[PDB]
């Protein structure tokens, strides 16, 4: 067996189980942020193009998972007990998939520790706290100058469609 | 709420077929499944639950009620259909209505042997359950001499008689396209027939007959009649009124 | 490397082709894959292309190169086909190799507005009496061709097709006719015998053979009327007037069928999926008779289905039937009577049919059809006896033994001896007799009738005297 | 906002466009599609994909090729121009006419408008036959459904009335050729060139064609039903016109709708059908129909699928039919015209009182007659004659009469039927019949009956003979 | 794969590497139950069509050898069997007792007393 | 290359192959196989992992295997020695009399003749039975399917047909005892073996025997056919000779075929028909015909599946067919040996214009006769025959006569009826029916005809009755 963990992010399901797994496996032992920093760095000398179709080949002919990475970031030590989850991800061809794995796994791994949201009319109202809409009447406190109506505004909607609803 | 408070309430749930359509076409949408006939299977229970909820409730509920009068519309008398069967199943009864007849121009149309109520005498007046449980029984003979041997020419002479009695009642179990009655009126032509005074008159003229024979019992015999509406049965007074009615007003009706 | 014009082949074992990329493809390329099968880019999925294969696939081993053509499907269409048995691709698979057409042609390539119409009344024939008296039409005209099992039924083309020989060999600027036929499914020594006969017929030459044996790579074959679709059209429209036979669409249907399940695409009716109609529209609503400007063109689709027990019922058959302008259902059981031919002359029908054909003809088929249909509602009196008679003899004259077919005038002739009861004055048995002793009487000696009758279009009284003057004499001293 | 032709499978068009996703309806102009090629948009799928469709050939696609939003949903000239005209789906000609050029575009996709302003009865139309108006009283503007068999004379049918009705009318008419053969519209067109009603001295003909024939994919088919309703809506309500609506057929749609379902990944429903195959019904259905502000009279060519009528699609249908028109093909095979299986043809208004009860009630002898006549079918299948009895032996050949009665042969058509097809006011309808019914005839040969309008030139070919 | 190798029985730990367990082979965790079908994991050199013992004191057979697991028939109950649970092999393919000597026995499909006759004579068992 | 067993899953055995996938239909032999599990490529799933069939069970099996890709299909000997003895499928002896080993060995992958090698006229054949050859002689490379009763000296007259034409053209025979139930394969066995027919005294018997019992895969009874009819085609253009197919029951493969489509999953077309249910049979079926150097003609059991015809598989076979004996278990009941079902064995390739306008004229005009004759038989039915006029009587003898002609004793089991058999040249038989039909010897006794070969050997029979 192993254990639930999820420190938020949290999917559950189609990489939101497997994450949840390395969520359990990376924060036993606690490595989780060191591999978040880690998978971090190679979310872009993964995704990239001098491969595009190099570190991310999956085939032209399979070879690639034999091993490209079980060897190409195994040639890497970023990734030195996190690497077999690679190699399996490399093998089990869901090698595309990682980016929501990542996004997952930082989106969990600041936010992580962290709570975003977004009320009406607002929308960068999206942060990392563990207390709410003190901190949101915070940024009304970056100013409430430039909020609660732009961005994503009360313009034709949020107050002016709603007089419109009535008919 | 009407039933919980007393009030009957009439449910005509016209139709349920085609809230299965819908009901399973979304559950399909959502991939939730198509079972037997495409539509998934607690589409019963659907009903089971929602007609459940139609009942005649005690007092404590004010006694009320909703009745429920589903609808099913079928496909070529498509029954066994899923939602038939199991709608049969809940049911206690349907009411088949009948084409044949009418094309024949009986509009209603019934077939009545695939009408049932379980239920029966719950369900009525004895004004009418005097005069009707006899003419039921009298059309149902007459049935049976079109069909044991499924012709509708005749076995035997007592029954070319009583073939004439439920052809006359054929012509009586019409209804006017477009015209609803009551009870002590229903009864009023019923026991006419029932109790025979028009076998003594030809088929087709037996509705024809009531058109004046109601319009005089409406007349005169709204007396009579509060009577008969009064007693929710024929009484003495009615029915010897009535004996006596039928014959003389019908007597009238003729010459 | 290329993997966005070229692929390897990601799976195949359907036979459908995964392609891992291909990319820049358009949409609709025809492919090649390394085994030099083609194939269609069917889906171009965000990721793979699904490739309906123009092969087979033991042919294959996986990751196959699969490069573009950097074409979307052509089929060719020209003329250099007049002669050939061809596979779709227009290789003649007689075995004469490229002797095809040079142009090809977009297999895409839809249907002439209606504008670019213009309606048939393009006589067409068969010579097959039958046709040309009872379901004349004209040329444009989609017509079933529906029976079962060669039960003469292939034989039925033969003749028609007999008879424009004729006029292929003719100079018949309306029936200079180019045959198409489509053979569909057809066991290979079939065509061969076929092909044999068409070559003794030897109107091979103005006649393309669109060649689908048994066997075959289905999608072939169903690409296969598509194919003949461009080429049938490509004499419409540049005029000529030409003839697809499409030999059954029935076999096609099953293939694309089984193809479309195997695609893992729907069914419904018949366990097809409806785009079957769309199938048959696509390929038939392309099928016309032009407009002025494409030379009034013609292709005159004579689809066959060769029936399965007449169930029409059949949601395919339904589909043509209200896509043809009429069916001609043969009927085997007459067949099997010997009646030869064989039809169910009820079903049989052109509700289209109306002056399209022959103005002559219909002077006494018209009314042939009428007699013929009063004949068969008695199926007694004098009247009807005579119909009987009348109808027996009749019978007998749409009664053609397989291996036979005519120029018009003889047919109108024929048939007008018979509708004089001329052929009354005779029983069934004497008629053939006869009439071949009676058509080469009337080859040798009014001769001039036959040209002129054939020329007249129209019968003229002139025509009808001499004939009858012909006629009663040559029947009245000549009772068989 | 542009897109990217992600996947292409057919006319089934997958598109990312990641410029945002437009309605759901909104109908995309594909670039790289010199051809205009339009997508309407039917998911939104997720992934800034959209599941769209073409409705549209599919050359050189490729995989990425940007497709342009059109900004709205699908939007086509309406005007009067387009009488007269062989619109298309697309609002362009196939009068070829040059652009059928209107003032006003209209978003085809539309509002089904409200009860109150629909008016909640309607009223007999005459269609001049008999055997129509006297069994299936349709009404004006009302819905009426042509259930009919493969080419089953229907077609001939549905010119005949054209031919009977859109000329005397008063408003105009369209004809949405669904699914139309581009023969048979060729055919409607010469018809109509000749008719001259489809005069061209008139852009504003006093016919309109809208056709989307079956060699269009079925996006193109499946939306030339809105289009021509939406024109149309136009006409009635807009230029207040009485509006006969043509369409052929309906079907033909329903079967676009249906064979997109499932590579629109949908569960086709039965038989392959749409799930929403009813709200679909809905959709278009109750978006025409007869209001206050005109009258949209309805003619649906609505092939009934193998004949197969149980078949949902048209047990459906039946429901949505202010007149319901069943073509029998049995009859039809008695080479019977007019062919109807009117016991299954109907109107609502067909129940006494509305349509006069009398002619109805002279019907509802009739409709009996050959009701109980239709029941001894099973019997006399074997059994023929002789030990039945005699009053329905008389009705047996009264019921003869009656059916030849009906028919009637083709006046246009005539070059189908030969003869002269007759046409029948109602009194000799009425009456005709009646006479039947009082049997005047019964010692007249009884096929006689065949293939006439007015019961007296019925009279007159029995008489002939004698 | 899907699930279950996103199942962190196996995965929370193969992302570490770490594992070593079952054999997977001849041993298996039960993946799923739920009918008494144990999709269970590993096993992948297991006899195909092995009767398996269960960590449930049941057998099963392990009869859909399949790419990670085993769609093993569970000769019985589920509700017993959970997850993770060790398939253990037998090895061992059915054979069941036969002998001649049967005849005065009544028994389970497994050739074995139902009879309450006690046991039955077989003493041999044949595949 | 080499390949592993990635999931045995049943007989579908995904196999992966760790190396280049090979075209599919690959043997495959698995590595650990003790007995010849070759494994038939089936998908290249991709992987380099297939879905293989397996030829073999799965029988308590490990996986992750070594197969070793045998880089080419399942290979059998084809040649001589096949016939006098039993291979299964992989071609090796299940007469577990040794070893054949046929000199050439094969993958089943033996293709279709193509155009330009087929006979653009094949023609007549003829199998020394009279019944057929007057009236549906055969057609040598043709297929002829085959109806009748389980051992009606069914069994027995296949066996003398292969008496009759591995001699008479120097032919032999496939026999594919498809899907044989074993124990009756056994003793199918021992009838040929008992006739003789299947040579101990030489494995170069009549027949070549091929059984594929119901015991073996779907796979394997399906597949078994090609094997044999591989086999037919070295036989045919190699051996030159003249080969039967004799395919028992196709039927029994069409099920065994039909059990594999579906089981892959794959949609076979509907009612669970082989998706590809016509290729299927078009693949194997387009193998078979005159080439140039032979004809197979194949003979066809013919199991009509479900007794249903337009029942898809017949309703292609149909195609595929020429001929078709029926054979007449009543004809069998009338003593009749033969017992064929006359009129209901075809060829509807007999035409005048195909055979002899004369051959055919002759045999119609047997059919004629017979056929009323039958129609007779219900008037002799209905009071008796009394009721005829005399000629007719006559005809009804002739009729009788040459029912009784048809009548040909078993020459394969002139032992064992003791009822001494004959072959009929043709000519004596189209003469012969046709010169009962010129009634001469309507006279004649009508025994005479009785088991009698050809026609003037009935007249011997004649005289030496009388």
């Amino acid at each position: 067996f192993a254990k639930l963990v999820r420190p938020p992010v949290q999917i559950y399901g189609i990489e939101g189980r497997y994450a949840t797994a390395l969520y359990s496996a990376a924060s036993k032992q606690n490595k989780l942020e060191q591999v978040e920093k880690e998978l971090l760095r190679v979310g872009q000398i993964l995704k990239e193009p001098k491969m595009a179709a190099s570190l991310l080949n999956p085939y032209v002919k399979r070879s690639v998972k034999v091993k490209s990475l079980s060897d190409m970031t195994a040639k890497e030590k970023f990734s030195p007990l996190t690497s077999n989850l690679i190699n399996l991800l490399a093998e089990n061809g869901r090698l595309t998939n990682t980016p929501a794995v990542i996004s997952a796994f930082s989106t969990m791994m600041s936010v992580h520790r962290g709570e975003v949201p977004c009320t009406v009319t607002t929308a960068s109202a999206l942060d990392e706290t563990t207390l709410t809409e003190l901190k949101t009447v915070l940024k009304s406190f970056l100013s409430k100058g430039q909020v609660l109506k732009l961005e994503v505004k009360i313009d034709p909607s949020i107050m002016g469609g709603m007089i419109v609803r009535i008919g | 709420y009407f039933r919980d408070n007393g009030k009957h309430a009439l449910i005509i749930y016209d139709d349920l077929s085609k809230q299965a359509v819908a009901y399973r076409q979304m559950s399909l949408l959502l991939r939730r499944p198509p079972g037997r006939e495409a539509y998934p299977g607690d589409v019963f229970y659907l009903h089971s639950r929602l007609l459940e909820r139609a009942a005649k409730m005690n007092d404590a509920f004010g006694g009320g009620s909703l009745t429920a009068l589903p609808v099913i519309e079928t496909q070529a008398g498509d029954v066994s259909a899923y939602i038939p069967t199991n709608v049969i199943s809940i049911t206690d009864g349907q009411i088949f209505l009948e084409t044949e007849l009418f094309y024949k121009g009986i509009r209603p149309a019934i077939n009545v042997g695939l009408s049932v109520s379980r239920v029966g005498s719950a369900a009525q007046t004895r004004a009418m359950k005097q005069v009707a449980g006899t003419m039921k029984l009298e059309l149902a003979q007459y049935r049976e001499v079109a069909a044991f041997a499924q012709f509708g020419s005749d076995l035997d002479a007592a029954t070319q008689q009583l073939l004439s009695r439920g052809v006359r009642l054929t012509e009586l179990l019409k209804q006017g396209q477009y015209s609803p009655m009551a009870i002590e009126e229903q009864v009023a032509v019923i026991y006419a027939g029932v109790r025979g005074y028009l076998d003594k008159l030809e088929p087709s003229k037996i509705t024809k007959f009531e058109n004046a024979f109601l319009s005089h019992v409406i007349s005169q015999h709204q007396a009579l009649l509060g009577k008969i509406r009064t007693d929710g049965k024929i009484s003495e007074e009615s029915d010897a009124k009535l004996k006596e009615i039928v014959t003389n007003f019908l007597a009238g009706f003729e010459a | 490397v290329d993997l966005e014009e070229t692929g390897r082949v990601l799976s195949i074992g359907d036979g459908i082709a995964r392609v891992h990329g291909l990319r820049n493809v358009q949409a609709e390329e025809m492919v090649e894959f390394s085994s030099g099968l083609k194939g269609m880019s069917l889906n171009l999925e965000p990721d793979n292309v699904g490739v309906v294969v123009f092969g087979n696939d033991k042919l294959i081993k996986e990751g196959d190169i699969v490069k573009r053509t950097g074409a979307i499907v052509d089929v060719p269409v020209g003329e250099e086909l007049l002669g050939r048995v061809v596979d779709a691709l227009g290789n003649a698979i007689d075995g004469k190799g490229p002797i095809g057409s040079k142009a090809r042609r977009r297999v895409g390539l839809k249907a002439p507005g209606i504008i670019p119409r213009i309606s048939v009344r393009e006589p067409m024939q068969t010579g097959i009496k039958a046709v040309d008296s009872l379901v004349p039409i004209g040329r444009g005209q989609r017509e079933l061709i529906i029976g079962d099992r060669q039960t003469g039924k292939t034989s039925i083309a033969i003749d028609t097709i007999i008879n424009q020989k004729r006029f292929n060999d003719g100079t018949d600027e309306k029936k200079k006719l180019y045959c198409i036929y489509v053979a569909i499914g057809q066991k290979r020594s079939t065509v061969a015998q076929l092909v044999k006969r068409l070559t003794d017929a030897d109107a091979m030459k103005y006649t393309i053979v669109v060649s689908a044996t048994a066997s075959d790579a289905a999608p072939l074959q169903y690409l296969a009327p598509y194919s003949g679709c461009s080429m049938g059209e490509y004499f419409r429209d540049n005029g000529k007037h030409a003839l697809i036979i499409y030999d059954d669409l029935s076999k096609q249907a099953v293939a694309y069928r089984q193809m479309s399940l195997l695609l893992r695409r729907p069914p419904g009716r018949e366990a097809y999926p409806g785009d079957v109609f769309y199938l048959h529209s696509r390929l038939l609503e392309r099928a016309a008779k032009m407009n002025d400007a494409f030379g009034g063109g013609s292709l005159t689709a004579l689809p066959v289905i060769e029936t399965q027990a007449g169930d029409v019922s059949a949601y395919i058959p339904t589909n043509v039937i209200s896509i043809t302008d009429g069916q001609i259902f043969l009927e085997t059981e007459l067949f099997y009577k010997g009646i030869r031919p064989a039809i169910n002359v009820g079903l049989s029908v052109s509700r289209v049919g109306s002056a399209a054909q022959t103005r002559a003809m219909k002077q006494v088929a018209g009314t042939m059809k009428l007699e013929l249909a009063q004949y068969r509602e008695v199926a007694l009196d004098a009247a009807t006896q005579q119909l009987l008679s009348r109808g027996v003899r009749l019978t007998e004259l749409l009664k053609q033994g397989q291996y036979s077919p005519m120029a018009i005038e003889e047919q109108v002739a024929v048939i007008y001896a018979g509708v004089r009861g001329y052929l009354d004055k005779l029983e069934p048995s004497k008629i053939t007799k006869f009439e071949n002793a009676f058509l080469s009487h009337v080859i040798s000696q009014h001769q001039a009738l036959l040209g002129k009758i054939r020329t007249d279009g129209k019968i003229s009284e002139e025509s009808d005297a001499k004939l009858k003057e012909i006629v009663t004499n040559f029947l009245a001293g000549f009772e068989a | 906002t542009t897109g990217r032709i992600v996947a292409v499978i057919g006319a089934v068009v997958d598109v990312q466009f990641d410029e945002g996703l437009p309605p759901i309806l909104n109908a995309l102009e594909v670039q790289g599609r010199e051809t205009r090629l339009v997508l309407e948009v039917a998911q939104h799928l997720g992934e800034s994909t959209v599941r769209t469709i073409a409705m549209d050939g599919t050359e050189g696609l490729v995989r990425g090729q940007k497709v342009l939003d059109s900004g709205a949903p699908i939007r086509i000239p309406v005007g009067p121009e387009t009488l007269g005209r062989i619109m298309n789906v697309i609002g362009e000609p196939i009068d070829e006419r040059g652009p059928i050029k209107t003032k006003q575009f209209a978003a085809i996709h539309a509002e089904a408008p409200e009860f109150v302003e629909m008016s909640v009865e309607q009223e007999i139309l005459v269609t001049g036959i008999k055997v129509v108006d006297l069994l299936a009283p349709y009404a004006k503007g009302g819905k009426i459904g042509l259930f009919g068999g493969a080419g089953v004379g229907k077609t001939v049918l549905i010119m005949e009335l054209i031919n009977n009705v859109a000329k005397a009318h008063g408003g105009y008419s369209v004809f949405a050729g669904v699914g139309e053969r581009t023969r048979e519209g060729n055919d409607l067109y010469h018809e109509m060139i000749e008719s001259g009603v489809i005069n061209l001295k008139d852009a504003t003909s006093k016919v309109a064609l809208v056709y989307g024939q079956m060699n269009e994919p079925p996006g193109a088919r499946a939306r030339v039903a809105l289009t021509g309703l939406t024109v149309a809506e136009y006409f009635r309500d807009q230029e207040g016109q009485d509006v006969l609506l043509f369409i052929d057929n309906i079907f033909r749609f329903t079967q676009a709708g249906s064979e997109v379902s499932a590579l629109l990944g949908r569960i086709p429903s039965a038989v392959g059908y749409q799930p929403t195959l009813a709200t679909d019904m809905g959709t278009m259905q109750e978006r025409i129909t007869t209001t206050k502000k005109g009258s949209i009279t309805s003619v649906q060519a609505i092939y009934v699928p193998a004949d197969d009528l149980t078949d949902p699609a048209p047990a459906t249908t039946f429901a949505h039919l202010d007149a319901t028109t069943v073509l029998s093909r049995a009859i039809a095979e008695l080479g019977i015209y007019p062919a109807v299986d009117p016991l299954d043809s109907t109107s609502r208004i067909m129940d006494p009182n509305i349509v006069g009860s009398e002619h109805y009630d002279v019907a509802r002898g009739v409709q009996k007659i050959l009701q109980d006549y239709k029941s001894l079918q099973d019997i006399i299948a074997i059994l023929g004659m002789d030990e039945l009895s005699e009053e329905d032996k008389l009705t047996v050949s009264r019921a003869r009469k009656i059916q030849r009665f009906l028919s009637q042969p083709f006046q246009v058509a005539e070059v189908f039927t030969g003869h002269l097809g007759k046409l029948v006011p109602l009194k000799e309808t009425i009456k005709g019949f009646q006479q039947i019914l009082a049997g005047e005839y019964d010692h007249l040969p009884e096929q006689a009956f065949y293939m006439v309008g007015p019961i007296e030139e019925a009279v007159a070919k029995a008489d002939k003979l004698a | 794969k899907t699930g279950t190798a996103e199942v962190s029985s196996i995965l929370e730990e193969r992302i570490l590497g770490a594992d070593t367990s079952v054999d997977l082979e001849e041993t298996g965790r039960v993946l799923s139950i739920g009918d008494g079908i144990a999709r269970v994991h590993g096993l992948r050199n297991v006899q195909a069509e092995e009767m398996v013992e269960f960590s449930s004191g049941l057998k099963g057979m392990s009869l859909n050898l399949e790419p990670d697991n085993v769609g093993v028939v569970v000769f019985g109950n589920d509700k017993l069997i959970k997850e993770g649970d060790i398939v253990k092999r037998t090895g061992a393919i059915v054979d069941v007792p036969v002998g001649e000597e049967l005849l005065g026995r009544v028994v389970d499909a497994l050739g074995n007393a139902i009879d309450g006759k006690g046991p039955i004579g077989s003493k041999a068992r044949r595949r």
